[PDB]
C-alpha cells in the first residue's frame, strides 16, 4: 500500500497547489514487473491507527500537525464524507484522483453513499458501523431490536440513516451511489487507468494537476483497450484555467468519457481548458480518421 | 503551367481530383480584380474521367493575419508570397464593395438583389469549409461563399434561394447578391453572398446530442427521457413540407412514372461492389418491381436533404445547400418522396453512428442501445412525418409504397458510397436494408 | 373604516411618515426584490402568526442578504377566504400583523438601511364583506350603489370566460338582499369594482396615494387586465383600462416622484408590453411588468438540453419603453389565478409542457426552487445565476436563499408560504407559541426539514447556499451591465450552452451557463473583443486574452462562468 498519498491529495486540496501530489509520485521508486500499487482514501493504518511518515525523507513532515483539520482527527479512522465535510464536489474529486492514479483503488464500504461516521464508538470503530440500507428500523441493517445491534446506526441530521442510504440513492441518477457506479464503469472501459504509463503535463497553473495515462498498442489495435486518457483536476474551490501543452497528440479529438462529447482536436499552440472549483475531466485520446 | 502552385491545389479538402490520375491541368482564366488581386479560374484535366474547373481568387505582396499562414500561403511569384484573398480583411472588403457596386471586371459580372449589403464590418473565415465551397462572415448581418469548384451554372444554391424568399417562405437565409462570369461559351456561376444565420446549430449536432441522451444513463424508455427531439423533428416536418409547397407552386408540377429502368440501373451498378446485398437484391427488386407503371408527381426539389443541410435558428429552421447533387440532372425534378426519404435515411445514421460509439464504448449490452436507438430512430421519422402531413394535405406515409422505394435506394447509395470510402460504415446500410 | 352615511376613511396625516429616501427615478431597474410574506417571516408577539414587527426585527438578515427592496403580498384587513387577495379594508393592516403605525415603523426601519418597500394591491375586486360593497346591496339608492357592478340578467358579458372554470358555475352571482346579479371575474365573494363609476377611480386613486404619503416605495397592482368591461369583448386589456392606468402613472410622477409601479398582468410578451404605455413618451402607465413565460422555458431547455427555448422568447420579446424595465422570477405559475401563462399561437412550446412528466406533476401549484429542481445544489446555482444575468430585474422568494422545501397538501398557493427556518429549534425558530397555534406548520421531512435547513446552520461555512446566494448578489451590484446593460446573445456551436454578453458604455460581462448535465465544450467567436482579458468575477482570475480564432471554454455539468472583459493596457 502506498499509504502517504491520501495524506497528501488532502493537503493538497487544502493548499490548492498539485505540489504536494506530484512529489510523491515523483519520489516514489519504481516497482517489480508483477507488482502493484494499491491505494485508498484513508489518513490513518487500520492496524496501529498511525498516519505514516518519515522526519528525513517527508517535507510535509512539520506540515500536518499545523493544518487544524488534520490535527482534529490524529489517531482516528474516519470516512471520505465527513473527512471532506460533506462536500460532494470534494468527494467526487478524491474519488476521480482515487480511480485514476496508478495502482489499484480500495473503496471503504459505504463510502459510495456518502456515509459518515461515529467518532464517540472507538478511534477504529468509529468506521465500522452498520451499512445503511434503507430508512427503514436499523437501517434495514438487522430485524432484531436494536439494543442488540453490535453497533448503532448513524443518526444525526447529516449522515444519519434517515437520509443517507442505498433505497434512498437507487432512483435518481444524480445520486452519489449512481455517480460512483458510474465512474468505475467508465474505469473498467480503459486498461490505461489500472496498468498504464503515468506522466504528468504539469502546467502553468500550479492549482491544476493535469496527467496522462497510456497503454501500447499490443500486436495492434484502435480500441478503448490501446488507449490513451488525459485527466485535468482542479484542486482549488474557485474556477481554474490551465494551458496544456499536448503536441504530441496533435490532430487527435479528446473525447469526455462521462458524456461522449468530442471536443476540438489538439493541435501546436497550447491547449485550454476551464474548470469549476473542484472540478476535473476524463478526456481518451482518439485518433484522426485515416 | 501552374507549377509547384498546383501542389497547393491538391491539399484543399474541396479538391476532388485525389484519386482521378491527371492529364495537363493549366489555369483557363485571369481576370484583373484589383492591382494585387485575380479571380484565376484553374483547370484539370483527368486521363480517364471529366475536366472539372475550380476558382481561386489569389492576392500577392504580404498575406495575413499569422494565425492562417499555413492555410493560405499559395507559393512564391517574383517577387512575394502569393495566397487566396478569403484570409485577407482588406481583400474581401473588396469583393464585396464589387457586389455591392454593383459592378463588372471584364469577364466576371457582380450582381446584388435589390437588398442592402453590409460592409464596414469585421470579416474572419468559416472554419468548416466545405468540399464544395469556402465562407467568409462579415460581422454578424451577412456571409459570402465563394463556389471553390465552378461548374456550368445556374447554381441552384442560388437560383432556389431566390425564389424561395421572393415568394417569402421564412426557411431559408435570404439571399443578398452574387457573381458569375462566362467562361468559353456557357455561364459559370461563382458565389454568393446571403444573410447571416449568427446564433445557429446544425440537426446532426442537434439529433446527436438528443440520442447523447438517451443512451448515457439510458434504459428508461425515448418518450420518458428529457433529451427528447420528437417536438423539433416534428417542427422540421412542416420546415420541409413548407418549402416543397411553396417551390411547386412556382416551380410547377408534372406526373410521371417511377423510374424502374433507372434505379435497377442503380441497384445493378451497387452490385458490383457486393456483400450480403445481393442476397436481399431478390426482395428488393420484387419491391421495385412492384411500384412499375406507376405514376407520381415531380416538383423542383432540394435533392441532397440530411440533417446537415438544416439549420435551427431562434423562431425556425432554416433549409441550406441546395446543391444539390451532371449539372442538367441536378435541376431534374422529382418526386418530393424522396427529400423525406434523405431525412429518414439521416435520422438512423444519427442514432447509430452513436451506437457505432457505443460499441465504442463496448462489450457486455449493446443490446440495449440498439433497443433504444430502434426506439428513438423510429418515433423521430413518425413525428416527421406526421409534421410533414400536418403542414401539406398529403401524407408520405399514406403512400408509403412509393416512399419505401426511395428510402431503399437511398440505402442502396448510401451502401457503395460508404463501402468505398469507410468499411467500419456497411453494417449501418447493410442493417437498415435489412429492417426496410 | 366606518359609516355615516359614506364609509368613513383613516387620514394619512394621523400616522407619520418613514424617512424618505433620496429621490431616484431609476432604482427599480437595478434593485433585486425580495419576495417575503409577513405572516411568515419572523413572529415576536408568540401568537403563532409572523408580524409586522418581526419582520422588522429581521431586517438586519435581509440587509445582510444584500436585496434591495421587500416585496409584501397583500396585508391588509381581510377574512382571508382568498389567501388576503380579498380585500375588506384598504386603510386597516390586518390585526394578526398589527397596527399601520407597526407599518410605518418598518418603513422607517427599513429606509434607515437602504431598503425599500412595495406591496400588492388588488385594484379590480374588493372582499364581499367590504364596507362599500354592503353599503351597496343595503343601499341601492346610497352612494355606494353604483360602486360595484349590478344586472337584473346574469347575460351580460357573455365572451368574458370563467376564471375559475372549476369553481364558479357564472361571472354573475345573486345577492339576496339586493335581489340583483352582481358581477365578478374571481370567486363569487369578491366582487368586481364598477369602474365606470368616477366616484370608483377617485376611491381608489385616494388609497394609493394614502399609502404613498406613508412613504411606501410602490405597488404590484394585481388584476388590473379585468378593471373594464365591454360587451362584445372577452373583457380584458380593454383601452379604458389602460387609460386609468395611465393615471396612476400621472400621479405618481406628479405628486411623488421616484415610485415604482409594477403591472400584475399574466399574458403573453407581446401583450404585455402595452402595460408600458404608449413609446412615444417612453412609458406613461407601468414601469415594470412580469415577463412570465421565462422560467417555463428556462426550465424545458435545461431539460432538452438545448438553448434555444431559452433563445426563443428572448428574441421574440418586443423592445420596451426607456423608463420600463422587465420583471423575472423563477416560477411557473401566478400567484393570484395559479395559471401558468401560454398563448396558443404564439408559443411554440404549447403542447410540450403537458407532456413533459416533471412539468405535468405541479400544474397549478406553487412550488420553490429547490423542490423544482429535485434539490439539485449545481441546478439551483444555475437557474439562479440566470435569472441574475438575464435582463430585467429578478426578484427571490424567501427561503429560495437556504434552498427550503414546500409542503404541497398544505394548498395550491400556501404550499410556498410555510414559516421561514431561521434555526433548528422549536418552530424553526419563527415562533416562541406552541407547535398547535402556529398558522402553518414548519417542513419536517428528512430533505427540506428545518432540523437540516435553516439559516443559522448555512450562515458558518462559505461553501453553504445561502453564503453562495450571497456573494452572487454581492457580484451582480458591482456590475450595472447586469442590470441595464445590452443584451446580446453569442450563440455558439455547441446547442447545448447558452452564451450572452451585457454591456454598458462600464463594464462589458460575458456569461456562459451550460443548460446539459454533461461537461460540455464551447467556441465562441469573441473578436470584437480582441485583445480583451476575461476575468473570472467569483474569482478576481484572469484567463488568456481573446484572440482571433475561436475562445474556448470548457464547463461542467450545469456549470456557468462570469468573465469582466477587462481592457488590455
Ligand atoms: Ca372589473
Amino acid at each position: 500500500f502506498h499509504f502517504p498519498l491520501m495524506p497528501r491529495i488532502f493537503m493538497a486540496v487544502r493548499r490548492e497547489s498539485r505540489f504536494p501530489i506530484s512529489e510523491i509520485l515523483a519520489q516514489t521508486p519504481p516497482i517489480p514487473d508483477t507488482a502493484q500499487w494499491g491505494i485508498f482514501l484513508r489518513n490513518h493504518d487500520e492496524l496501529t491507527l498511525e498516519m505514516v511518515t518519515d522526519e528525513e525523507r517527508d517535507y510535509m513532515y512539520a506540515e500536518y500537525a499545523k493544518d487544524p483539520r488534520m490535527k482534529a482527527n490524529v489517531g482516528i479512522r474516519r470516512r471520505l464524507a465527513p473527512l471532506l465535510e460533506n462536500d460532494r464536489n470534494q468527494i467526487e474529486l478524491f474519488t476521480a484522483l482515487l480511480l485514476s492514479l496508478p495502482g489499484s483503488p480500495v473503496l471503504y464500504y459505504g463510502d459510495e453513499i456518502g456515509m459518515g461516521d461515529i467518532i464517540w464508538l472507538g478511534d477504529r470503530d468509529s468506521v465500522r458501523t452498520p451499512m445503511q440500507w434503507t430508512p427503514d428500523r436499523n437501517a434495514g441493517f438487522s430485524k432484531a431490536t436494536p439494543g442488540r445491534l453490535y453497533l448503532p446506526p448513524n443518526q444525526d441530521a447529516v449522515y444519519g440513516y434517515h437520509s443517507v442510504n442505498v433505497e434512498a440513492q437507487l432512483d435518481s441518477s444524480s445520486s452519489l451511489l449512481n455517480w460512483t457506479r458510474n465512474m468505475l464503469a467508465v474505469r473498467s472501459r480503459h486498461d490505461a487507468f489500472a496498468v498504464g504509463t503515468f506522466r504528468e503535463l504539469g502546467g502553468s497553473n500550479p492549482s491544476v494537476l493535469a496527467y496522462i495515462r497510456e497503454v501500447t498498442r499490443q500486436q495492434g489495435d484502435g480500441g478503448a483497450k490501446t488507449d490513451a486518457v488525459l485527466c485535468v483536476n482542479n484542486l482549488s474551490r474557485f474556477p481554474q484555467p490551465i494551458e496544456l501543452n499536448l503536441q504530441q497528440w496533435a490532430g487527435y479529438i479528446p473525447v469526455e468519457m462521462t458524456g461522449y462529447v468530442e471536443f476540438p482536436s489538439i493541435g501546436q499552440l497550447p491547449y485550454l481548458l476551464t474548470l469549476p472549483g473542484h472540478g476535473f475531466y476524463w478526456f481518451q485520446l482518439r485518433e484522426p480518421d485515416p | 503551367m501552374s507549377v509547384e502552385f498546383e501542389d497547393w491545389l491538391t491539399q484543399q479538402r474541396w479538391y476532388a481530383g485525389r484519386n482521378r490520375e491527371l492529364v495537363s491541368a493549366t489555369t483557363a482564366m485571369a481576370v484583373r480584380l484589383r492591382d494585387g488581386l485575380e479571380l484565376v479560374l484553374l483547370q484539370a484535366n483527368y486521363a480517364d474521367g471529366p475536366d472539372e474547373r475550380y476558382q481561386v481568387i489569389v492576392a500577392t505582396g504580404s498575406g495575413p493575419i499569422d494565425e492562417y499562414s499555413v492555410v493560405a500561403t499559395i507559393g512564391i511569384a517574383d517577387g512575394q508570397t502569393a495566397y487566396d484573398a478569403l484570409y485577407d480583411p482588406d481583400a474581401t472588403r473588396y469583393l464585396l464593395s464589387l457586389i455591392d457596386e454593383s459592378a463588372t471586371v471584364q469577364n466576371v459580372r457582380f450582381v446584388r438583389e435589390p437588398d442592402v449589403e453590409l460592409p464596414l464590418d469585421a470579416p474572419p473565415r468559416v472554419f468548416g469549409a466545405e468540399q464544395s465551397n469556402t465562407s467568409v462572415v462579415f460581422g454578424e448581418d451577412a456571409i459570402f461563399k465563394l463556389f471553390r469548384r465552378i461548374t456550368p451554372g445556374v447554381h441552384p444554391d442560388i437560383e432556389l434561394n431566390r425564389v424561395l424568399a421572393r415568394a417569402g417562405n421564412p426557411h431559408v437565409a435570404r439571399l443578398l447578391g452574387s457573381f458569375e462570369t462566362e467562361w468559353e461559351g456557357e455561364p459559370y456561376a461563382l458565389g454568393m453572398v446571403t444573410e447571416f444565420a449568427a446564433n445557429s446549430a446544425e440537426g446532426w449536432d442537434m439529433a446527436t446530442t438528443s440520442t447523447r441522451d438517451l443512451f448515457a444513463e439510458g434504459d428508461l424508455y425515448a418518450e420518458e427521457v428529457g433529451g427528447d427531439f420528437a417536438g423539433e423533428a416534428y417542427r422540421l416536418g412542416e420546415a420541409v413540407a413548407s418549402v416543397h409547397a411553396c417551390l411547386a407552386h412556382e416551380l410547377g408540377t408534372e406526373e410521371v412514372p417511377f423510374p424502374a429502368d433507372v434505379m435497377a440501373q442503380r441497384l445493378a451498378a451497387a452490385v458490383d461492389a457486393v456483400p450480403e446485398l445481393r442476397e436481399h437484391v431478390p426482395q428488393i427488386e420484387e419491391r421495385y418491381h412492384k411500384l412499375a407503371d406507376t405514376t407520381m408527381t415531380v416538383q423542383r426539389v432540394h435533392g441532397d436533404l440530411h440533417l446537415g443541410q438544416v439549420l435551427r435558428t431562434p423562431k425556425g429552421w432554416l433549409l441550406i445547400d441546395f446543391e444539390g447533387e451532371p449539372l442538367d440532372e441536378r435541376r431534374r425534378p422529382d418526386t418530393p418522396v424522396r427529400d423525406v426519404a434523405g431525412i429518414l435515411r439521416s435520422f438512423e445514421y444519427a442514432a447509430h453512428q452513436r451506437l457505432v460509439d457505443q460499441a465504442g464504448d463496448d462489450d457486455d449490452r449493446a443490446r440495449q442501445l440498439a433497443a433504444r436507438a430502434r426506439e428513438w430512430v423510429t418515433r423521430n421519422c413518425a413525428s416527421f412525418c406526421d409534421g410533414y402531413a400536418a403542414e401539406a394535405g398529403t401524407d408520405p406515409r399514406d403512400s408509403a409504397d412509393l416512399l419505401a422505394a426511395y428510402e431503399l435506394d437511398k440505402a442502396v447509395y448510401e451502401a457503395a458510397y460508404e463501402a468505398r470510402h469507410r468499411p467500419s460504415w456497411l453494417p449501418i446500410p447493410l442493417g437498415s436494408i435489412a429492417r426496410l | 373604516h366606518v359609516e355615516a352615511g359614506i364609509v368613513e376613511h383613516p387620514n394619512a396625516e394621523d400616522f407619520g411618515h418613514a424617512r424618505t429616501l433620496p429621490t431616484d427615478t431609476n432604482w427599480f431597474k437595478h434593485a433585486v426584490f425580495y419576495e417575503v410574506l409577513v405572516r411568515a417571516f419572523y413572529d415576536s408577539n408568540a401568537d403563532g402568526i409572523g408580524d409586522l414587527r418581526g419582520l422588522t426585527e429581521k431586517l438586519d438578515y435581509i440587509k445582510w442578504l444584500g436585496v434591495d427592496c421587500l416585496w409584501l403580498p397583500p396585508f391588509y384587513d381581510s377574512p382571508l377566504r382568498d389567501g388576503g387577495y380579498d380585500i375588506r379594508d384598504f386603510y386597516k393592516v390586518l390585526p394578526e400583523f398589527g397596527t399601520v403605525d407597526d407599518f410605518v415603523t418598518l418603513l422607517d426601519a427599513a429606509h434607515r438601511r437602504g431598503i425599500r418597500i412595495i406591496t400588492d394591491l388588488v385594484m379590480n375586486h374588493t372582499s364581499d364583506q367590504h364596507e362599500w360593497f354592503q353599503e351597496s346591496r343595503h343601499n341601492p339608492d346610497g352612494p355606494y350603489g353604483d360602486f360595484y357592478v349590478w344586472s337584473d340578467t346574469s347575460d351580460r358579458y357573455p365572451d368574458a370566460r370563467i376564471i375559475f372554470v372549476d369553481t364558479e358555475e357564472s361571472n354573475w352571482t345573486f345577492d339576496p338582499v339586493r335581489r340583483q346579479f352582481y358581477w365578478h371575474r374571481f370567486f363569487s365573494h369578491q366582487p368586481d369594482l364598477n369602474y365606470d363609476n368616477p366616484a370608483v377611480q377617485e376611491a381608489m386613486l385616494d388609497v394609493l396615494r394614502f399609502w404613498l404619503d406613508l412613504g411606501i416605495d410602490g405597488f404590484r397592482l394585481d388584476a388590473v387586465p379585468y378593471l373594464f368591461e365591454r360587451e362584445g369583448t372577452n373583457c380584458e386589456n380593454l383601452p379604458e383600462t389602460h387609460a386609468f392606468l395611465k393615471r396612476c402613472r400621472k400621479a405618481i410622477d406628479d405628486e411623488y416622484p421616484g415610485r415604482v409601479l409594477l403591472a400584475e398582468a399574466n399574458q403573453w410578451p407581446a401583450d404585455v408590453v402595452a402595460y408600458f404605455g404608449d413609446p412615444d413618451t417612453g412609458g406613461d402607465e407601468c414601469h415594470m411588468a412580469f415577463h412570465f413565460p421565462l422560467m417555463p422555458r428556462i426550465f424545458m431547455a435545461v431539460r432538452r438540453e438545448s438553448r434555444f427555448p431559452i433563445s426563443e422568447i428572448l428574441a421574440q420579446t418586443p423592445p420596451i419603453p426607456d423608463t420600463a424595465q422587465w420583471g423575472i422570477f423563477l416560477r411557473n405559475h401566478d400567484e393570484l389565478t395559479l395559471e401558468m401563462v401560454t398563448d396558443e399561437e404564439r408559443d411554440y412550446m404549447y403542447a410540450e409542457y403537458a407532456k413533459d412528466p416533471r412539468m405535468k406533476a405541479n400544474v397549478g401549484i406553487r412550488r420553490r426552487l429547490a423542490p423544482l429542481l429535485e434539490n439539485d445544489r449545481n441546478q439551483i446555482e444555475l437557474f439562479t445565476a440566470l435569472l441574475l444575468s438575464l435582463p430585467g430585474s429578478p426578484v427571490l422568494y424567501y427561503g429560495d436563499e437556504i434552498g427550503m422545501g414546500d409542503i404541497i397538501w398544505l394548498g395550491d398557493r400556501d404550499s410556498v408560504r410555510t414559516p421561514m427556518q431561521w434555526t433548528p429549534d422549536r418552530n424553526a425558530g419563527f415562533s416562541k407559541a406552541t407547535p398547535g397555534r402556529l398558522y402553518l406548520p414548519p417542513n419536517q421531512d428528512a430533505v427540506y426539514g428545518y432540523h437540516s435547513v435553516n439559516v443559522e446552520a448555512q450562515l458558518d461555512s462559505s461553501s453553504s447556499l445561502l453564503n453562495w446566494t450571497r456573494n452572487m448578489l454581492a457580484v451582480r451590484s458591482r456590475h450595472d451591465a447586469f442590470a441595464v446593460g445590452t443584451f446580446r446573445e453569442l450563440g455558439g456551436s455547441n446547442p447545448s450552452v447558452l452564451a450572452y454578453i451585457r454591456e454598458v458604455t462600464t463594464d462589458a460581462v460575458l456569461c456562459v451557463n451550460n443548460l446539459s448535465r454533461f461537461p460540455q465544450p464551447i467556441e465562441l467567436n469573441l473578436q470584437q473583443w480582441a485583445g480583451y482579458i476575461p476575468v473570472e468575477m467569483t474569482g478576481y482570475v484572469e484567463f488568456p486574452s481573446i484572440g482571433q480564432l475561436p475562445y474556448l471554454l470548457t464547463l461542467p455539468g450545469h456549470g456557468f462562468y462570469w468573465f469582466q472583459l477587462r481592457e488590455p493596457d
